[PDB]
DNA sequence: CAGAAAATCGGTTGTGGT
DNA sequence: GACCACAACCGATTTTCT
């Protein structure tokens, strides 16, 4: 099988700016293997990267990943 | 044989990243090392070196680096603790 | 404008468990 | 004592709010 994650560079998946996540999540949209990759990796309980079209934290899914600074209101 | 297609993963990491797996599991040299001397050759405290680890393990499990390499000795245990038991 | 505040980051400390 | 997992904490930096 061929997988969107395979080309190009890997640190995408594990890109440190909340952008480069959104990039890599919606580049797993094309994955013919999405849903295992999502079941598989919560099953692990991974702690960082994107997994199956989500962002990981600590084992779950957190939507988006905070930026650095203060929040906005 | 297949030893030096991880070596190309391997080199998909920054130098600390690599380096800490090698010494985990000693595949440089067949010696595994304990954290704290890894610590050590990094400047570094043991648990700064086991938060690397664990985080650079996860890198490794992921399909990106890992799925091209699902095909005792140290190499042996690394792919063991990619995947399951 | 000038702080103050809130958050991440890379890292250490403290505690405790085999 | 050796080894390490977990959580709390730390200084720097970054961003935004008052
Ligand atoms: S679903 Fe899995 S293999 Fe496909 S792009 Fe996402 S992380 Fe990579």
């Amino acid at each position: 099988p061929v997988l969107p994650c395979h080309v190009g560079d890997p640190d995408l998946w594990f890109a440190d700016t909340p952008a480069g996540l959104e990039v890599a999540k919606t580049l797993c949209v094309s994955c013919p293997i999405r849903r295992q990759c999502l079941a598989a990796a919560l099953q692990r309980a991974e702690p960082w990267g994107v997994w199956g079209g989500e962002i990981f934290d600590q084992g779950s899914i957190v939507s988006h990943k905070r930026p650095r600074g203060r929040p906005r209101k | 044989l297949l030893q030096d297609q991880l070596q190309s993963v391997l080199d998909t990491l920054s130098e600390r990243e690599a380096g800490v797996v090698r010494l985990r599991f000693g595949l440089t040299d067949g010696q595994p090392r304990t954290l704290d001397e890894i610590g050590q050759v990094y400047g570094v405290t043991r648990e700064r070196i086991r938060q690397i680890e664990s985080k650079t393990m996860s890198k490794l499990r992921h399909p990106s680096r890992s799925q091209v390499l699902r095909d005792g000795t140290p190499e042996e245990r690394l792919l063991r603790a990619i995947f399951g038991e």
